[PDB]
């Protein structure tokens, strides 16, 4: 097969700006090089053929090109509708294949996360399990370190991320940890606390709760 | 290159 | 006008076959290939195989012994079939047009997830807000929707009155082959014990909805 590589998983940009996708082969395509985009919906349209035609359709904003081994897709001015997952592909050899994808994100200014933390309801508890959950409100970039304590001390192999996708209107992410345990194990601890390093805090936040008083 | 629609290979 | 519609099934038992339906529209399946594609999450886009337009097909080597793929001419359909998926086949699956250069008009995908599970639906637990939610600030209250299967749930908040500020994650799949989600939303502080907040998990493959009040507790 002919290896076809998108040496960035993801890149940011601002509304306006030129932003260039790269995708190389492993060996020389013949400008045999087709660009296709995924929405955040799944659909799936064509783009760009044989490294710089435009497919019908396609607003002429887009743009590619290159040679040998070496492809770019631009955008000359990103608009919303181009926030996306961008694939290259090779159609030069059988197999068909394609690069591993670029997700585009909207840049904006820092956003420190807003915390919080969340006990177990008695429900819960009435059945015998405790689910603690850490919220991170609003922040952004999406990278984020969450660290589980109980009374001042860690955890690992026992909690749950998710990441909301980029706001539409604030351009912000939301994290959510889960840590659930017994019933029994919950009641081992006083303090329940969640620990937060993000690039808008100069030092870590954190959340705590204190078991006995909820 | 290979014909997406008919698969013939130069 | 050129159109891709497929059919076929969301939920697929492990060692089952996948059969899905490409029904075509402004072409002939005689002039253009129909190419199979999958998206697996966290992995990019990966041929599967195609039904040229003479009318044979090539598969990707790793599929050679599992796949099947036949068209009806007359009725512009093209099948495809997999056989015994497995967990690493969850994928959204795509046919789309081959015409000379490239694939150039998609059908819509088929969202697959290979599992064994039972459907179940959620326990919903409330995430009350904190006793030390600032003064006259902002406060985080949700709810918690533990354990459902399959996908999806939808959350509202006072009967969809209230939708500034909430965060309804996606959900995680466990182990056992559950889901669990939270939903969250942010009000203001001053509102907490005047205003009412319920969240409404409605799980439809379940046919599931559950009504849960989230109130102050003391830490």
């Amino acid at each position: 097969d002919i290896q076809m590589t998108q040496t960035t998983s993801s890149l940011s940009a601002s509304l306006g700006d030129r932003v260039t996708i790269s995708c190389r082969a492993s060996q020389d395509i013949s400008n045999y090089l087709n660009w296709y985009q995924q929405k955040p919906d799944g659909t799936v349209k064509l783009l760009i053929y044989y490294t710089s035609r435009l497919h019908s359709g396609v607003p002429s904003r887009f743009s590619g090109s290159g040679s040998g081994t070496d492809y770019s897709l631009t955008i000359s001015n990103l608009e919303q509708e181009d926030i996306a997952t961008y694939f290259c592909q090779q159609g030069n050899t059988l197999p068909p294949t394609f690069g591993g994808g670029t997700k585009l994100e909207i840049k904006r200014t820092v956003a420190a996360p807003s915390v919080f933390i969340f006990p177990p309801s008695d429900e819960q508890l009435k059945s015998g399990t405790a689910s603690v959950v850490c919220l991170l409100n609003n922040f952004y970039p999406r990278e984020a370190k969450v660290q589980w304590k109980v009374d001042n001390a860690l955890q690992s192999g026992n909690s749950q991320e998710s990441v909301t996708e980029q706001d539409s209107k604030d351009s912000t992410y939301s994290l959510s940890s889960t840590l659930t345990l017994s019933k029994a194990d919950y009641e081992k601890h006083k303090v329940y606390a969640c620990e937060v390093t993000h690039q808008g805090l100069s030092s870590p936040v954190t959340k705590s709760f204190n078991r006995g008083e909820c | 290159q290979f014909r997406h629609d008919s698969g013939y290979e130069v | 006008q050129v159109q891709l519609k497929q059919s076929g099934p969301g939920l697929v038992q492990p060692s089952q076959s996948l059969s899905i339906t490409c029904t075509v529209s402004g072409f002939s399946l005689t002039s253009y290939g129909i190419h199979w594609v999958r998206q697996s999450p966290g992995k990019g886009l990966e041929w599967l195989g195609v039904m040229w337009s003479g009318g044979i097909t090539d598969f990707y080597a790793a599929f050679i012994s599992r796949l099947s793929i036949s068209r009806d001419i007359s009725k512009s359909q093209v099948f495809f079939k997999m056989n015994s998926l497995q967990a690493d086949d969850t994928a959204i699956y795509y046919c789309a047009r081959g015409s000379r250069y490239a694939l150039d008009y998609w059908g819509q995908g088929t969202s697959v997830s290979v599992s064994s599970a039972s459907t179940k639906g959620p326990s919903v637990f409330p995430l009350a807000p904190s006793s030390k939610s600032t003064s006259g600030g902002t406060a985080a209250l949700g709810c918690l929707v533990k354990d459902y299967f399959p996908e999806p749930v939808t959350v509202s908040w006072n009967s969809g009155a209230l939708t500034s500020g909430v965060h309804t994650f996606p959900a995680v799949l466990q182990s056992s082959g559950l889901y669990s989600l939270s939903s969250v939303v942010t009000v203001p502080s001053s509102s907490l014990g005047t205003q009412t907040y319920i969240c409404n998990v409605n799980h439809k493959p379940s046919n599931t909805k559950v009504d849960k009040k989230v109130e102050p507790k003391s830490c």
